[PDB]
RNA sequence: AAAAACCGUAAAUCCUAUCUUUUAAAGGAAGGAGAAGUCGUAACAAGGUUUCCGUAGGUGAACCUGCGGAAGGAUCAU
RNA sequence: CUUUUGAUGUUAGGGUAUUGGCCUAACAUGGCUAUGACGGGUAACGGGGAAUUAGAGUUCGAUUCCGGAGAGGGAGCCUGAGAAAUAGCUACCACAUCUAAGGAAGGCAGCAGGCGCGUAAAUUACCCAAUUCUAAAGAAGAGAGGUAGUGACAAGAAAUAACAAUGCAAGGUUUGUAUUGGAAUGGUGGGAAUUUAAAACCUUCCCAGAGUAACAAUUGGAGGGCAAGUCUGGUGCCAGCAGCCGCGGUAAUUCCAGCUCCAAUAGCGUAUAUUAAAAUUGUUGCAGUUAAAACGCUCGUAGUUGAAU
């Protein structure tokens, strides 16, 4: 009989929005970063 | 596919401390009464 | 009534989705021939275990069996036509103990590459889908392509390419650059 | 359940005191189905 | 050719019986789960009467007692 | 168990296209069964085959082909070489259409399509051009069949960029990395060749036609199993998450969000079923003192196994 609290903090939760960032890079040329990106500035 | 009859409470587990949202689903494929539960956060609002 | 026409799967998905070393391995494989998925990498791998239970199983059977000196020279002639074993080779065992690099070695944007024309894989690749590259009086627009032990000497550039001496360039530029130049004459 | 029975090591009930209750409701219901029948 | 009769093939309906499946029910009696409920202290230490088995009787309940067993005993032992 | 009601057999006949208890008359008392008869269940059409497999196995097979059966449920019958035929007939049962009320007419488990049922499944399209069948056999038909439509059932290939110069980082003037700036190419639109029964698709050619290449990739996660956050807000045993272990009572690495990261990728989750995992059904290959499990004990038939020569 304590149903009026169903979703309390997902309605209470402050709402920000997804800002505009960069157009994620897919493909072929996705992996060719997270290959790239793990010999050559470390060491 | 079911008919929902009416929307309960009910406790978790001792070790646990919550009101899991379920609903109260009558079959029309047989006839049964079942309890379902419903994922989400305010999702029992958004079932009459 | 259903199609008479078979098909098949041509990768078979790894099991255990987590391994840190395999993930890193199939990272390094992926980019170092410039290969857009790990699906393909599977691909070659499940090509590779087909060929490598076959010879497993002809290596079981014994010497001079008829089954052995049939399959096993039609195996091997199709491994030197695609070139995966040497003239240094004459056995099963070498055909057991090649590898994935050695079955990658064959597609055709690495040959490209290794070849010339394009100065990085990738952009072998983005040729090859360009359809820039010839095989010799066919050109090819599939990377995957196998290149077999006699078509590496005649891969070059397609006929229709403007790199293989097509429509130059830019027509959009060329004509802008004509109106101009004859606008200011 | 089987032959290990009673095996106390985890504090229930003596099985002995539980058989003997089991008896006394079976023949309760023995004497109910021989009443209506 | 209508029509009729008699063997036969025999649908279908009804009665009866049996079986199978599903199902209502006053009342009775279990099991499981829940909550800080009530009463006691049965077991685990020699658990304060060693524990347990089979059987029988008794008691508010755990349980108690008799007979015969076992050590899984608290004894590998003049 | 079967056996009056044919059960098993003999004899004679009838009947059939033919053999036969298939049926009839007489006679005999046989026939099957713990090596499971007779029954019951099957969400059981069988097989070729399918999934999963190291080897054994386990599960599935309505569904391309073959065989069987059925045309709402039964039964009966005509023609015919061939039917117990069903877009043939006759009757009954259940449905159901027209009727002027007297009477007629029906069978989509054929192709489309509709209702219903459901978690669950497409166009009331085009054509006999191919395959092949029927005929009085070139020339006609064929919802057989083919073609297209719907179609993220599955399966295969494969875009979402590539490249040159500085600034920055790393290294003795080599790699990665924000700016510019020109090439390349599909997606797309149009015309055409072609294809096609016609059309469409593919392919090919010609015009335009990418800079935030807005022509903008998603799904699910980030405590462990298990790859990836003790980052920032909100909530505060509530809401919720969580397959399992667990998280949540003010510092939440687990909820609700943002950022970042991870995984797979035009695919990714969820549910149920099944296989491997499972040497947790064990023939290969399990276990039985105490974890579950040696019958209280002996005899004993079937079964299994049996010295040497």
């Amino acid at each position: 009989g304590s149903l009026a609290r169903a979703g309390k903090v997902k309605n209470q939760t402050p709402k920000v929005p997804k800002l505009d960032k960069k157009k994620r890079l897919t493909g072929r040329a996705k992996k060719r970063q997270l290959y790239n990106r793990r010999f050559s500035d470390n060491g | 596919k079911g008919i929902v009859v009416e929307k309960v409470a009910i406790e978790a587990k001792q070790p646990n401390s919550a009101y899991r949202k379920c609903v109260r689903v009558q079959l029309i494929k047989n006839g049964k009464k079942i309890t379902a539960f419903v994922p989400g956060d305010g999702c029992l609002n958004f079932i009459d | 009534p259903k199609s008479y026409r078979n098909y098949s799967k041509t990768a078979r998905n790894p099991k255990r989705p987590f391994e840190k070393e395999r993930l890193d391995q199939e990272l390094k494989l992926i980019g170092e021939y410039g290969l857009k998925n790990k699906r393909e990498i599977w691909r070659v791998q499940y090509l590779l275990a087909k060929i490598r239970s076959a010879a497993r199983y002809l290596l079981t059977l014994d010497e001079k069996s008829s089954k052995r000196i049939f399959q096993g020279e039609a195996l091997l002639r199709r491994m030197v036509r695609q070139g995966l074993l040497g003239e240094n080779e004459e056995k099963l065992d070498y055909v057991l103990g090649l590898t994935l690099p050695k079955l990658l070695e064959r597609r055709l944007q690495t040959k490209v590459f290794k070849l010339g024309l394009a100065k990085s894989v990738h952009h072998a690749r983005v040729l090859i889908r360009q359809r820039h590259i010839r095989v010799g009086k066919q050109m090819v627009d599939i990377p995957s392509f196998l290149v077999r032990v006699d078509s590496e000497k005649h891969i070059d550039f397609a006929t229709t390419s403007p790199f293989g001496g097509a429509r130059p360039g830019r027509v959009k530029r060329k004509s802008l650059k004509k109106q101009k130049e004859k606008t200011e004459a | 359940h089987g032959a290990s029975r009673y095996k106390k090591s985890r504090a229930k009930m003596r099985w002995k005191w539980k058989k003997k209750r089991t008896r006394r409701l079976q023949k309760k219901r023995r004497k109910m189905r021989q009443r209506s029948r």
